[PDB]
Parts: structure tokens; C-alpha cells; sequence
DNA sequence: GTATGGCACTGGCCGTCGTTT
DNA sequence: AAACGACGGCCAGTGCCATAT
């Protein structure tokens, strides 16, 4: 599709023509993002965190280890890693050899490691700690954004950023909690999006657990999951705390209790692809949120002395980022092609503003600007543009 | 003739009877025997040392019988086309000024009836030239005013005729003033007063080759005519102890007195509104002709003492060796690339990045004193227990659910609820309170809320506050600081009692058994004071270096750098405490004060059209890279000695690990193909003053203890002068020579006493005498028979009062004779230890102007690619292009041969100890540094030279090394 | 040994994870242990946007890079790194007769040559970007790519893996300025760590030089028990780069002035676990005056403190402290600030044991309302540095907090 | 062997007076 | 009309230089 190629070519995927193809960028077997994709990625990283976790008091970030040591069960479906030193040690003697190798597969259960599969086990791992921060309130939830390698189908190894949220409820109110949820999420999903009919969400059943919900987004040939709500309730915590199960009670109501786990898991990658996809519907242009953005406002140079506009692009640009504001050094570069063109490469990035510095500029202090969204041409006073920019993100945020 | 009768190796057969006369003479018996009985009663006579290996060389053949006229030949042979120009500009008869200067680009002639002539250079022999720079836009010239022997001169930069406000801040030659000849003979000569400020705006002055021009300077044949010396300049100023003939004919260094002394009549005329020190460029476009007046007037002011000062100068030094001397000298010369401007910038910045976290871990302190409060905790602190300690009142006057929807409109009441609180503002006063509660000492230090400059924390705390010594808990040998109002800063004793807050009773003395179990008062120092009574302690002044009855405003100043040992002076606490904040303190001291000096300098970066092809095809040479000069301000002769004086370059301090921005010396660097072939020579002052002593006793070297001791002894085995004293009485190395240097120059058992007692404050005054007594007479000895004889130096200070005390004292060597200032008829037995150091450091003098001589002569008569660079102190240093690197070294040993055997011709000695015949070693490097193998760590570069920059090790090379390098010859065929 | 009460004190305020027993000193340094707590993990976050505006934003030629965790395809035998197989395979393979007799040794071959491994550094990634990445600048040749990732280690059943986030730059430049680049960043990098430092001089560097002649440098942090590695940078020169891409060399080319050449590399990686290990280890205590206020606090720097101010009540009407209590943080929070609700605790203790809590979890700012609050807005407001209490209006509150934060990035 | 003057820089004390209420 | 905070002016100590601009 002319979107892939588009964004092949603006640094946005990374790898090749063939590498880059539709199955390969779903199942998480891509080559990479490029930097405009990776700055995506962050600035929709960063909003997930402060809708989920800075704006509540019982959101708390969690550091979950990318693997699993120890002993495991046999015969599942998930990456293990066969032993390191071991190479080394067999290679000048062999205990006969034979039909007792069958039991070596046993031996890698003995000793092999595994991936992190999901955000949820190594959560639901700092239950025990992280109930002692809020006093044993009952309610509380751990957040996570982090990576996850699951197999595809010989067998591949496919690469998942997602954000993972577990929430500990009371059983008496765990399906408001997870209504609650679906709809705060939906609502997120939403707020970015040009089109948000084309967001959707479903509710699902399960043989263990409860009721759980699925958003899809509607990708130009069929819905596709980005996110899974899940009541998972209490088999897991109880299974990985045997014993003594007063260790695991949280208080509700001056009354102890069992916590019910709900989780909610989204994948980034996922959700950046369909932004992109619904950011793109007579000129090929990305009309990418602002906050989503990853580079705001291109500063480019004019006929004239060079050592003048030069500086005064540099003055600019160094104005522009101690504020915040992502800027795309467009004046290092000579005048080598047409206005237009500049323009079309801008409008493809989905740069939000393009300024351009003339000695104009030097003689009365004004500097062109354009609009990504609109195409009119305006003048503004250089003193002024900074505030401008901030107010215009700031309107993007609250509307 | 390879030992002298004393047993001592002397210079090599071959060298012997080549440089001085075969037949010669030799000392009688007689002698010999007096040598040998005073060499046995002190000791000496039964140690013989390993001789040194022999050298042989086909020296260039020499002028004239012996070494004096041969120096004397080179001497005016350097010096004669100068001496042309000079006489010619003597005879001058100066036209009247022309009635109206103009308004124009560049040089101008005016002839007679006042016509105006354009020119591109004066071009003339000799010349009278002042030039004016306006400080409001930098250091660029603005206009000049010359003369010759037959017309006036002026000159204007596009500066002033054209107005634009942005110039260039990089000078370069384009804007400097032309002054030299294209390629009437080819030398040239100018004078002026402070003639080096006037070289610096020389646009032809910067050029990697040197020119035959000269400069001649009026202040420095003023100082060494009818110069002053400091005490005698200070007493000059306040008149203008017993015999005051000697101000009639002596003045200070400026122009006007200098006028008003050697010609005399009507004064000369200042303008009292300065405007080239305080006006602007505005300024000088409208008063443009009595700017140009009072230029022309300096000028003249400055021929008329030209005239009556040159001949005096040629008959008061006779020998030509002192004006070539002084005309190579005053050619100096530093290159220097890109890297010095970066030097300046990181420099400045571990500056500031030192002080922010200096003045972060004040703060930090001042926070951890809050504390103290709780429980009048502050009462029991031995620093802080006499601050304001008091605390303000504040004043006033006139089952869990879950969330439904529409929560919002829960964030919406309660945003209103906070909207309807903000608008209490009617009941708080409008005239704030400020930070209440805080204590008060500590509310000091915060800037008001509500100002635009506020910052958070007592950012107003800073060194030279007398709150922060209280606050690092500093100690004096473990005594705490303390303020009072009969002096400055000083430290508490808390030994006492009977009466002397119940603080320091008991809480102060614990911290001297911290000290003193780490390792009538009976602590001695400055002396108690009892006005200050502070319970059961002591206080004690903070020993001021001009003594008591001073006030030390500052326990940070200078003279505090010394400090103490680790285990005082300091708390216990680390980061953000009193031992890193003093560590800092030192580190940046040098640059705090000298950072104005170096980043002032004057630099001028040379195009590529000028370098010389040698650099430009270079393999080692960058097309992006700055190559510049720096050409400093030295005077030839800025003290009475005729010593040449600079605050900037010609300096003791070398690169240090500890200071910042000590590698000064170490940017300037030599361009690709060129080096910096130089050396120290080995103890200069000492060799001098032992030779002078020899040749007085009995005309054998080596025959007094002090000669002996100065050649036999080796530092490497602590033999050297400066070891052994230090041994025999007990302190550091560099103390000791100190010491034995202030000895050299006349200083009394006084001078002795105060210095020692200052290097170590615990010493006694009452046994500080016994020092300064016993070290004198084993050094000094007794005075006559009854009421200098005895001593290891007796001959070398008779020796020297004998000639300062002469009717007309002159140096022995070259015999320049001493400043007017100084005759005894003048000073009637007054000064005589002034006229004892003028004698040692005026022989130094006479010994440098030899050293230049010979190395002109040589690099002249065989084609060496060298010029002088710069000398500071008894080191010289020149710039030779590389190929001759080793052929210069070679020539400079020659010149040390020569310049020794010089002083030995003069002295009646018809021999020279091998030992002194060659430098111990001769340096090559790209850069300048104290040892060619250091890399000069400093805080500002911490990675070293080689690391930043680039600079790798040079060679430091023997004799015998040059001599297999060379063949022993100094020609191109070889 | 003030190593143990410090780790203690890590451990209860949640900056640390896992039991007594299990954190101890060698498991921090190896990246073995169980995880860093909300604390830490807050703390990691702010050291790592320091770094990334340091390092990324403020310059026009660095980019961000995203390297996968792991490499698959083939590799060189005998590494005897791990190997990544997934247990739906592990008993397939063996069944019916697959050369079960004596190649099941020889399998271990297999092993080295069929199955991937998870990546050790950072620097892999990047070099294998470098000629995507190549078209941002239109070739001008100095730039870089910066990336902030987590790594796994071999460490010694027998052996197990250690994992540590570090954040890497690859800064590719002309070979002639490469050695001043060096320098320059050496500087850059070093006086960022000395930026958040208390006690900047215990950071220090070192020279050091490889067995292949290249240049480079170490930064160490001083701990009580010894100088331990944190960041290093390391001249490389072409030859990664050249073997990374054999065959065309042109391909490799960028522009120097006006010059075609194949970039010199720099690498730069440090670990910021080990970071922020040391700037708590900074901020911690570690004479005479001392013997009486001897109050236990972490020092973090504003900047880096997780949590800004906390926010309590008085004994009151309730309702009316909780609503107010509950419009303060909806307004400090929407102005970047992060603050700790005590509003919702319910205690047994007097203030004392609140401060000592406040100051063990960093907290730059403690805000009380009382009774007194509900007539006027005056609120009292304790400093950390300072513990001095003051009387603050509300209206204003918010303003002065910010204007702090921001003194603390300049100042 | 005695040491005066002037200039730039920072800190501390002061008694006088507008502002608030 | 009473208490206060702010402030040009004065004093002391330090550092640099006897010279050019
Ligand atoms: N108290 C002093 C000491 C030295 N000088 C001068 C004389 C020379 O110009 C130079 C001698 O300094 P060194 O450090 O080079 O002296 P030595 O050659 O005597 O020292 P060492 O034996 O340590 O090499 O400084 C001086 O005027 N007053
Ligand atoms: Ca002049
Ligand atoms: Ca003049
Ligand atoms: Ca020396």
C-alpha cells in the first residue's frame, strides 16, 4: 500500500521493500521502526502514562524482569533458553551416548530460563510488596509499559511493546471495575483518532474467569485486535501462593479480603500502526494528531547573506527546544530543490508548521509560516512564534 | 691542562688552546697553598670526583687577541646601522606642526607651509612614533602620530574616517599599521616611550620570520640612566631618610616627569576628559584635532628626552655589547594556533563549574545548620552559638464503590470550591512578612519573594561573608575561627579558665582531643587579647604578614594558600563540606586573579597568504586550523637592575596539577616544520657569585668553600647548595632556596628571621633569632678583627660591598655603570642593599645580553633558520625551523662555552671548569614547559597535552649527543 | 557499615524489591536481582529523560533508534551463549528414530548454528541502522543514534543471566575529528553525571587504551567499598562498520565538508541501573556535631526526586478538607507536579514518625491543612532541606513549586 | 631596612525618610 | 500619627599597578 512505501521512505519503518509487509508488521517480526517511528511510539507511550497513571492515586509503576529462572513446567508452547556454558563442558567427554539423550530435553527443563510471554505474571509477582504501599487498601494497580517475544508459525520470535495495567479489586465490584475500564480506555483510543467510528470493542466469554472485553480498529481490510480486558479473578494469585493464604488478603469494608485480578493489556506497536493507517485517509499528507506528532515545526532558510540567516535560524531553533517543542533543522540544508517539494516532504513527515527565514526577516523582523492543515500562507513576528506554537498544542490537548 | 693545582678537571686541551692563549700564566705557589689550607679547614680538600668524559671541537674561528674584542667586534657590528639611525635622528631639526591635521584613510606626510601628502609608509631611517587605541570597541588602533628627522607623520584606521557599527573582534594585519619597507637600507629603528605597546599595532611585527627593525625604548634608558627602586619610587611620589640628593636627578617612569627631569621647562599638557580611556568613537570623530595636538605634543615631548637621554645612556655603558643586548631583546616573540582560544574558554568555564559547586555546598551547609535549632542545639556549636538565633512570630492584621459518569462534575465543585478560596485576600496585609520562623542570620541570605531575581536557598551566601568560615567550622591547628571587633579574623584556645553562654567552657575543648589524640597560656602565637572575653578560651590573631596591629579581613586570602597539614584546617563531614569548598578555593585561585592578564592578551592570527611556504606544504598542517602571535610588552629594562619585567609571561608559575589554567606556557606552540630548541642555564646567579668570590680570593677556581661546594655539588645526591641547607637547618627544598636567594642579595639576619618565622608559625621568635644567628655566621661569618672573615662566602660579599661601595660602581663584566640614583655621593651610605642585589642581577643581565650576542652572531654566520623567541628568567628559548634543530643546539652549547669563558676572561681566571662548559641538556620541543617529558595535567585539562592536543615528547639531548649528531660542525654540509 | 542501614532503608520505601534475605550487594551489581519498587522504578524514569535531554533533543543530528532484543539467523559457532527454542519443540523432535544413536552429541552443533540469542549490547542495532539512518542528514557524516534498552549477561544451578537497562550512542564522525569528538564528549557526558551529584568528585574518570592501539575512556563511580564502572566510550574506528557490510565500500560514504569517506564510530554505553544505584548511595549520609541531629534522609536531587510534595489533612470536618485536599492535587498534578496522597491514610502517629517517612521516600515538599486552612487558605509548608515550617496561601501555591523546579534545572 | 599614592571590588553599618495602617 | 523596610553614603579590608591606552 502507498501508506507502507510513504512511510518506508519518511523513516518511519525500517528495513527493506520485501522485509515491510503486512503479516510482518502485525505479528511483531518486523525488521524495526525508523526514528519518526520511534519518537511515535514515545509520545504515545507517554500519553498512555499519564492518562492511566499520573492522574490516580492507586496506579503505581512495576519493574518485571524479562525472564523467568528456575525450574518450569514441561511441554508448553513458549521460548526457553538452552544452556550457555553447557557448549562447552561436552565437548571431551560423552556419558555413552544413546537413548537416555531423550532425558537431556528433560534436563533443559531442569535448568532452562523463559522469555517474558505477557506483563502479567511478573505483576502479579510484586502482589505481595506492593500491597504494603497502600496499607493494604484493597483497591490498587500496578502499571507497565514494556517488550514481550512470543513464538510465531520453523518457529520465530516475534517482538510486542505493550502496555500492561493489573487491577486488584474486591470481588463485590469487579464488573464495574472492568466496565469502568473498557470505557476509559475506548475514550483513550478515541481521543487521538480523526475517525474514532472506526474504533470499536466487544465483550467476550470465557470457561474460567468472567466476562472480558476486545477493542479492534478497523484497518482497511478487516477489524484488528489492539487491546484485551480480562477478569482473570483469583486461580492465578492463589496457584502462586500456596499455603497460607492470609498473606494474601487486602482490607475492603474493615474486612479482609481476596483480591479479584482484572488486566488490561494493549499493544503499542499495534495501536501506532493504526494511527498511522487512520492519520493518512488530492495530496499525500499524514495528518497525525499534534500531540502524537513526533516532530512539530520545520525552520528552513532564504535568499541572502548565510552567516545572517544562518544565525538567526540557530537562535530559533535553540528558542524552540528549551521550551520543549521538537524542531526539524531544516536550514542546515542548501537550496536544492523547489518550494513545493519542500513543502510535500513536510506535509508527508506530517511536520505541523513550516517556518521560513528570509533576509526579510533582517530587514523587518518577519518570517513566513504554513500550516499543515490548511495550506494558507501567513507572516508572524519571530518574538511571538514560540507562544504561538505552545498555545496551539495547548488547544490541541484540551478540545 | 686537564686539572687545575686544586685537583679539579678544567676545560679540554684542544678547547684550552684554541679560545684562550697558549702561553697565558699560572697562579704562584703561594696561593695555591692559601687555597688548599682554607679548602682542608673546612673540609673539603680529600674528595676527588670521577672526571668527565673529554670534547674536542673545531670552535669557528674567533676576532681580535682575545674573547673581549671578539665580543666587542660582533657587538658593533650588530649594533652599528641602529647607532646611524639613532645619531641621525639626534641632529634633527623638527619643522613647526602643521597648522591643521586631516581628515584622511591612511599615512600622511606634511611638508613645509603645511601641505598634506598621502603615503603608504613613513620610509624612513628612523623615527619618533605614538599611537592611541580607543578601549570602548577593543584593542584596535585608531590613529598615530610619527616623526622623522624631516617631516610629520600621521595615521587613522578606517575605524574612525568610516562609521559602521559591526567590526570584526579577530585582528589581523589588514588593520594594523605598515610600517616597514617592501622588498633605505634595510634596518630601521624606533623610538618611543613604552615603545613595546606601539610595536604590538606594528602590522609587520607578527610575521613568523624576524625583520631587521629595532625598537628602542625611553623608559628603559630613563630606568637605567635615572631609574628608581620600589621603596625609592614610593618615597619620590609622597615627596613629589637621611640624605635626600638624590631626587633632583631621578623621577618616576612616567612621560611628563621624565620630560620635566632631563629637559625641563614649561609642563606638559594632559587632556582631562579622557576620551580614548573613557570616551567612545563619537567622541573622538568630534574632538579629532586636539586629540591629534596632544599626540604631537607627546611626540615631541618624547624626541626632546630622546635627545638628552642617549648620550648619557652611551656613556654610562661604554661596552657595545649592552645596546645590541638590548635591541635583540626587545624582539621577543610567542606563536600560537586555534588551541590558545580554547585553553581561554575551557579555563574559563572549570572556573565558573568550581564556583557554582562551591557555592552549592555553602548552601548545602547553611541547610544542615537549620537543624540546629531544635533544642537550642545551635547553643552548644563551638561557630555558631553567637549568631541571631531567634524565631519570629507570624503577624495577621485587617466499603469502597466505584465511580459512575459525570464524575466530572465532582472535579467541577471542587475546582469551585478551591476558585472560592483564592479570593481571601482582603485579610493579609499587603506589606509582607519575610520567611518568618527561619532564623534571622539564615533569612539574610534569601532574596525577597517577590523580586524578579529571586532564587531558591540562601543564594545570597558567598566567600568574603563572615558567615561562611563560621558555617565550614574552619580551625587554625585544630582551634576554631572566630570575629571580634580589636581585629579581623583570628582562632580560639580553649584552655582556659577562671572566667575567661557556658558553650565554650566545656563544648569547644572536646574538639582539641580530636586533634591532639589524632596525631599563661602554653599554646604560643600572635598574643592573647583579654578585651575579648569569651568564657574559658583564648583569642588569638590570625598572623597578618605586615605584622601586628592588622586586621585580617578574610581567612581566604592570599597569603592563607599555605594553609596546614591534612590532618587540620578542615570537618569531618565530605561532600558539600569545608574540605572541598577550600580545595576549590585553591584550585581557582590563580586563575581568579590572573584570568583579567591572560584573556586581555592581544592576538593577531596571520592569513594563509602570509605564512611561509614551509607551513603551507607541510604535511602536518590544516587548512581549518587559526595560526597567530602574540608579541609581548615586555621592556627591556623595567627595574633598576635593567632586568626586563612583564606581570604575564615572564613569570615563576608553571603548570601545576592543582590550579586551573596553569598551562599557559604550554599553548604556545610552535607551527608544523618549526620547534622550540632552548635551556635553562644551570644555576646562573650562584655561578656567577661563586666565580666573582674565586677570582677575588686567590684567581683559582674552586678556591673558596662556596665555589668548591657549587661545582662538586649534584642535586641528584643532595649535595647542591639548596639540599644541603635545607638538611643542615630543616625545611622544605624550595624554602631553603628562598632563603639562600634572599641571602645572595644582601638581605640581613632580619629579612631571615621574619621569613623563617612565617614559613612555620609554630617556631619562637626568641629561637628564630638563633637560627637566622647561627646560619649567618656559618654562611657569613664575623665582620672584622675585633667588634667578613671566617665564612664560606666572606670573599664573595666583600667582593661585592667592595665594588658597590666604588665611587662609581660598575658592573665587572661589561661595565655598565649603576643608576644615578645610587652613587654614594647621592645617597651617602644609603641603599647599600639595593646596590648589592643590582650587582648580582646586573652581572645576570650582562651574562643574557652575551648569550644574545653569540647566538646572533652564530645563526648569522651560518644560515641557521632560527629566530629568538622569548627568554624568561635564566631560560631562553628560540624559534628554529626543524631541520636545524640539532644545528642550534650545537651553536647554543658554543654560546654557553663562550659566554662562560667570557665571565672567566673579565675576572682575570685563565681557565673553566669542565664541569660548567656545556648546559647539562638542550630541550626540543614543540611547546614550552618546564621538562619536555611532562604532560601537564591540570584540572582545565585533564587529559594531559598529548591526549587533547596532539603535542608528543621532545628530546632532551647531551653534548656528546649533539656532537655525534652534528660531526661537531655547524655547517649546511654536514 | 552504613551499607546496610542504607539497603535497609532502600528496601522499606519501596525503592528496591524482594525479601531481606534475597537483595544483597552482589546481586545489585550483577543485574540479577529481583527488580527495582514503584520508588525505583519513578527514579529510573527521571534519570532517564535527564539523559535523553541531555543527549537526544537539544541536537540537530541525533535521532532515536529501537534495536530488537534479539538476533536471529545464523551466528558464529562456539560463543556458548544461550539459545533462544520454544518448548512446543522440545519433544517433536526426538521421536520416531532422528539419528538417535551418537549425533545427539554432535546436535549441539545444531544448537550454535539454529537458534538465536539475546542481544548483549546495544551497538549491534545501531550499526545495522546506520545506512537507513544515513538518509536523515542527506549524508552529512556527523551524527548520531541514541537508544535506551535493557541487556542480558552470563553471570556465575551453574550460571544465570543478569539483566541491566543502559542507554547507548552511536555517534558516527569524520576519522580526522574523531579523537577531538572523544574529548568532547567525554567532557559532556561526565559533567552530566556531576550535574545531579552531590559530591561531584566522586565521579571520576580514566584513560585506558585496547590491546588493537584504540583509544578510550571509563567513568567510575566511588563506592564505599571501591570505583565501580558505570559508562564508557570507545573509538572504533571503520572496522565493525566494515565487516557489518562487506563488499561495495562507496555505500559506506558520508560527507565531510566536501569530502566522500566512511565514518570513524564512537560508542558510548552506560548503565543505568548502576546510575541510579549511585546517585542513591550519593544522596546518602555515609565528627562532632553530627553525634546530635543525626536525621536519616536521601538527599535526591530535584530533578531526579520521584515525588515532588506530599499532601495531608488536619482533624476537621472532613468533607471540606477532602474537597479541598482533592482540588489541590487535580491542580498540581495538571502542572507536571507529582505529589503523594497521605490525605487518604489513616495513622497512628504523631508527625515526627510522618517526616522521618516523608524524608526516607525523598519527598522535597510536605503541605498540611488545618482547621485554621477552612477560614483563610493559609496552609503550612515544610521543606526538606530546610525542615522549617511557613505559612503559605493557597492562591499562590502552585506558582512558587514550579518556579522551584525550574530554578533546580538551572541553578 | 624603612612603603607612599591611586583605582576597582566586595561586604557591613548607618541614620533618614516614605509607606502602611 | 507609630512602627517599619528600604537605601545613598561612609568605612574597612583586599587585590593590582606605579605605564601605554
Ligand atoms: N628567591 C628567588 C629564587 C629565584 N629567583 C630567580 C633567579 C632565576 O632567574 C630563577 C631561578 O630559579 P630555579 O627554580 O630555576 O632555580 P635553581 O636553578 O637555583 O633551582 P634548582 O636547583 O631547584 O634547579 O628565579 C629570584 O629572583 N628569587
Ligand atoms: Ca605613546
Ligand atoms: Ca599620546
Ligand atoms: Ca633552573
Amino acid at each position: 500500500e502507498a501508506l507502507l512505501e510513504i512511510c518506508q521512505r519518511r523513516h518511519f519503518l525500517s528495513g527493506s521493500k520485501q522485509q515491510l509487509s503486512r503479516d510482518s508488521l502485525l505479528s511483531g517480526c518486523h525488521p524495526g521502526f525508523g526514528p519518526l517511528g520511534v519518537e511515535l511510539r514515545k509520545n504515545l507511550a507517554a500519553e498512555w502514562w499519564t492518562s492511566v497513571v499520573v492522574f490516580r492515586e492507586q496506579v503505581f509503576p512495576v519493574d518485571a524482569l524479562h525472564h523467568k529462572p528456575g525450574p518450569l513446567l514441561p511441554g508448553d508452547s513458549a521460548f526457553r533458553l538452552v544452556s550457555a556454558e553447557t557448549l562447552r563442558e561436552i565437548l571431551q567427554d560423552k556419558e555413552l551416548s544413546k537413548e537416555q539423550l531423550v532425558a537431556f530435553l528433560e534436563n533443559v527443563l531442569k535448568t532452562s530460563g523463559k522469555l517474558r510471554e505477557n506483563l502479567l505474571h511478573g505483576a502479579l509477582e510484586h502482589y505481595v510488596n506492593c500491597l504494603d504501599l497502600v496499607n493494604k487498601r484493597l483497591p490498587y494497580g500496578l502499571a507497565q509499559i514494556g517488550v514481550c517475544f512470543h513464538p510465531v508459525f520453523v518457529k520465530s520470535i516475534g517482538e510486542k511493546t505493550e502496555a500492561s495495567l493489573v487491577w486488584f479489586t474486591p470481588p463485590r465490584t469487579s464488573n464495574q471495575w472492568l466496565d469502568f475500564w473498557l470505557r476509559h480506555r475506548l475514550q483513550w483510543w478515541r481521543k487521538f483518532a480523526m475517525s474514532p467510528s472506526n474504533f470499536s470493542s466487544s465483550d467476550c466469554q470465557d470457561e474460567e474467569g468472567r466476562k472480558g472485553n476486545k477493542l479492534y480498529y478497523n484497518f482497511p481490510w478487516g477489524k484488528e485486535l489492539i487491546e484485551t480486558l480480562w477478569n482473570l479473578g483469583d486461580h492465578e494469585l492463589l496457584h502462586m501462593y500456596p499455603g497460607n493464604v492470609s498473606k494474601l488478603h487486602g482490607r475492603d469494608g474493615r474486612k479482609n479480603v481476596v483480591p479479584c485480578v482484572l488486566s488490561v493489556n494493549g499493544d503499542l506497536d499495534r495501536g501506532m500502526l493504526a494511527y498511522l493507517y487512520d492519520s493518512f485517509q488530492h495530496r499525500k499528507v499524514l495528518k497525525l494528531h499534534p500531540c502524537l506528532a513526533p516532530i512539530k515545526v520545520a525552520l528552513d532558510v532564504g535568499r541572502g547573506p548565510t552567516l545572517e540567516l544562518r544565525q538567526v535560524c540557530q537562535g530559533l531553533f535553540n528558542e524552540l527546544l528549551e521550551n520543549g517543542i521538537s524542531v526539524w533543522p531544516g536550514y542546515l540544508e542548501t537550496m536544492q530543490s523547489s518550494l513545493e517539494q519542500l513543502y510535500s516532504k513536510y506535509d508527508e513527515m506530517s511536520i505541523l508548521f513550516t517556518v521560513l527565514v528570509t533576509e526579510t526577516t533582517l530587514e523587518n523582523g518577519l518570517i513566513h509560516l504554513r500550516s499543515r492543515d490548511t495550506t494558507m500562507k501567513e507572516m508572524m513576528h519571530i518574538s511571538k512564534l514560540k507562544d504561538f506554537l505552545i498555545k496551539y498544542i495547548s488547544s490541541a490537548k484540551n478540545v | 691542562l686537564r686539572h687545575n693545582p686544586l685537583d679539579i678537571q678544567m676545560l679540554s686541551r684542544g678547547l684550552h688552546e684554541q679560545i684562550f692563549g697558549q702561553g697565558g700564566e699560572m697562579p704562584g705557589e703561594a696561593a695555591v697553598r692559601r687555597s688548599v689550607e682554607h679548602l682542608q679547614k673546612h673540609g673539603l680538600w680529600g674528595q676527588p670526583a670521577v672526571p668527565l668524559p673529554d670534547v674536542e671541537l673545531r670552535l669557528p674561528p674567533l676576532y681580535g687577541d682575545n674573547l673581549d674584542q671578539h665580543f666587542r667586534l660582533l657587538a658593533q657590528k650588530q649594533s652599528l646601522p641602529y647607532l646611524e639611525a639613532a645619531n641621525l635622528l639626534l641632529q634633527a631639526q623638527l619643522p613647526p606642526k602643521p597648522p591643521a591635521w586631516a581628515w584622511a584613510e591612511g599615512w600622511t606626510r606634511y611638508g613645509p607651509e603645511g601641505e598634506a601628502v598621502p603615503v603608504a609608509i613613513p620610509e624612513e631611517r628612523a623615527l619618533v612614533f605614538d599611537v592611541e587605541v580607543c578601549l570602548a570597541e577593543g584593542t584596535c588602533p585608531t590613529l598615530a602620530v610619527a616623526i622623522s628627522p624631516s617631516a610629520w607623520y600621521s595615521w587613522c584606521s578606517q575605524r574612525l574616517v568610516e562609521e559602521r557599527y559591526s567590526w570584526t573582534s579577530q585582528l589581523s594585519p589588514a588593520d594594523l599599521i605598515p610600517l616597514e619597507v617592501p622588498t633605505d637600507w634595510q634596518e630601521q629603528l624606533v623610538v618611543g616611550h613604552n615603545v613595546s605597546f606601539d610595536r604590538a599595532h606594528i602590522r609587520e611585527q607578527y610575521l613568523i620570520q624576524g625583520s631587521r627593525m629595532r625598537f628602542l625604548d625611553t623608559m628603559s634608558m630613563h630606568m637605567a640612566i635615572s631609574g628608581l627602586s620600589s621603596f625609592q619610587r614610593s618615597l619620590w611620589i609622597a615627596a613629589k631618610i637621611s640624605s635626600w640628593d638624590w631626587l633632583d636627578i631621578s623621577s618616576v617612569n612616567s612621560l611628563a616627569e621624565v620630560h620635566r627631569l632631563y629637559v625641563g621647562g614649561p609642563p606638559l599638557e594632559k587632556e582631562p576628559r579622557e576620551l580614548f580611556v573613557k570616551g567612545t568613537m563619537k567622541d573622538i570623530r568630534e574632538n579629532f584635532q586636539d586629540l591629534m595636538q596632544y599626540c604631537a605634543q607627546d611626540v615631541w615631548a618624547t624626541h626632546e628626552v630622546f635627545q638628552q637621554q642617549l648620550p648619557l645612556f652611551l656613556e654610562r655603558c661604554p661596552h657595545p655589547v649592552t645596546l645590541a643586548g638590548m635591541l635583540e631583546m626587545g624582539v621577543s616573540y610567542l606563536p600560537v594556533n586555534q588551541n590558545w582560544e580554547r585553553y581561554l574558554a575551557e579555563a574559563q568555564g572549570t572556573y565558573e563549574e568550581l564556583q557554582r559547586e562551591m557555592k552549592k555546598s555553602l548552601m548545602d551547609l547553611a541547610n544542615d545548620a537549620c537543624q540546629l535549632l531544635s533544642g537550642e542545639r545551635y547553643k552548644e556549636d563551638p561557630w555558631l552559638w553567637d549568631l541571631e538565633w531567634d524565631l519570629q512570630e507570624f503577624k495577621q492584621k485587617k466499603l469502597g464503590p466505584c465511580s459512575e459518569e459525570e464524575e466530572f462534575q465532582q472535579d467541577v465543585m471542587a475546582r469551585a470550591c478551591l476558585q472560592k478560596l483564592k479570593g481571601t485576600t482582603e485579610l493579609l496585609p499587603k506589606r509582607p512578612q519575610h520567611l518568618p520562623g527561619h532564623p534571622g542570620w539564615y533569612r539574610k541570605l534569601c532574596p525577597r519573594l517577590d523580586d524578579p531575581a529571586w532564587t531558591p536557598g540562601p543564594s545570597l551566601l558567598s566567600l568574603q561573608m563572615r558567615v561562611t568560615p563560621k558555617l565550614m567550622a574552619l580551625t587554625w591547628d585544630g582551634f576554631p575561627l572566630h570575629y571580634s571587633e580589636r581585629h579581623g579574623w583570628g582562632y580560639l584556645v580553649p584552655g582556659r579558665r577562671d572566667n575567661l553562654v557556658v558553650c565554650p567552657y566545656r563544648a569547644i575543648e572536646s574538639l582539641y582531643r580530636k586533634h591532639c589524640l589524632e596525631q599563661p597560656s602554653y599554646h604560643h602565637g600572635n598574643g592573647p587579647y583579654n578585651d575579648v572575653d569569651i568564657p574559658g578560651c583564648w583569642f588569638f590573631k590570625l598572623p597578618h604578614k605586615d605584622g601586628n596591629s592588622c586586621n585580617v579581613g578574610s581567612p581566604f586570602a592570599k597569603d592563607f594558600l599555605p594553609k596546614m597539614e591534612d590532618g587540620t584546617l578542615q570537618a569531618g563531614p565530605g561532600g558539600a563540606s569545608g574540605p572541598r569548598a577550600l580545595e576549590i578555593n585553591k584550585m581557582i585561585s590563580f586563575w581568579r586573579n590572573a584570568h583579567k592578564r591572560i584573556s586581555s592578551q592581544m592576538v593577531v592570527w596571520l592569513p594563509r597568504s602570509a605564512l611561509p611556504r614551509a607551513v603551507i606544504r607541510h604535511p602536518d598542517y590544516d587548512e581549518e586550523g587559526l595560526y597567530g602571535a602574540i608579541l609581548p610588552q615586555v621592556v627591556t629594562a623595567g627595574t633598576i637592575t635593567r632586568r626586563a619585567v612583564e606581570p604575564t609571561w615572564l613569570t615563576a608559575s608553571n603548570a601545576r596539577p592543582d590550579r586551573v589554567g596553569s598551562e599557559l606556557k604550554a599553548m604556545v606552540q610552535a607551527p608544523p616544520g618549526y620547534t622550540l630548541v632552548g635551556a635553562d642555564v644551570d644555576s646562573q646567579e650562584l655561578w656567577i657569585a661563586a666565580v666573582l668570590g674565586d677570582a677575588h680570593f686567590a684567581g683559582m677556581h674552586g678556591c673558596t668553600a662556596f665555589g668548591w661546594m657549587t661545582l662538586q655539588g649534584r642535586k641528584s645526591r643532595g649535595t647542591d647548595l639548596h639540599s644541603k641547607t635545607a638538611t643542615t637547618v630543616g625545611i622544605s627544598r624550595e624554602h631553603a632556596k628562598i632563603f639562600n636567594y634572599g641571602r645572595i642579595y644582601g638581605a640581613g639576619q632580619p629579612f631571615a628571621e621574619r621569613l623563617l618565622m612565617q614559613f612555620n608559625h609554630r617556631l619562637t621568635q626568641q629561637e628564630a633569632a638563633e637560627k637566622a644567628q647561627q646560619m649567618y655566621a656559618a654562611t657569613k661569618g664575623l665582620r672584622w678583627y675585633r667588634l667578613w672573615k671566617g665564612g664560606t662566602e666572606s670573599e664573595m660579599f666583600n667582593k661585592l660591598e667592595s665594588i658597590a661601595t666604588s665611587d662609581i660602581p660598575r658592573t665587572p663584566v661589561l661595565g655598565c655603570c649603576i643608576s644615578r640614583a645610587l652613587e654614594p655621593s647621592a645617597v651617602q651610605e644609603e641603599f647599600m642593599t639595593s646596590r648589592v642585589n643590582w650587582v648580582v642581577q646586573s652581572s645576570a643581565v650582562d651574562y643574557l645580553h652575551l648569550m644574545l650576542v653569540a647566538m646572533k652572531w652564530l645563526f648569522e654566520e651560518f644560515a641557521i633558520d632560527g629566530r629568538f623567541c622569548i627568554s624568561i628568567h635564566d631560560e631562553v628559548r628560540y624559534l628554529v625551523r626543524e631541520e636545524d634543530r640539532y644545528r642550534a643546539a650545537l651553536a647554543l652549547q658554543i654560546t654557553n662555552l663562550l659566554t662562560r669563558c667570557m665571565f672567566a676572561y673579565k675576572l682575570g681566571l685563565n681557565d673553566l671548569p669542565q664541569s660548567v662548559a656545556f648546559f647539562s641538556a638542550v630541550d626540543i620541543d614543540r611547546c614550552l614547559r618546564k621538562e619536555v617529558t611532562m604532560d601537564c595535567k591540570t584540572p582545565s585539562n585533564p587529559t594531559g597535552m598529548e591526549r587533547r592536543y596532539g603535542i608528543p615528547q621532545g628530546e632532551a639531548l647531551d653534548i656528546y649527543q649533539i656532537i655525534e649528531l652534528t660531526k661537531g660542525s655547524l655547517e649546511k654540509r654536514s
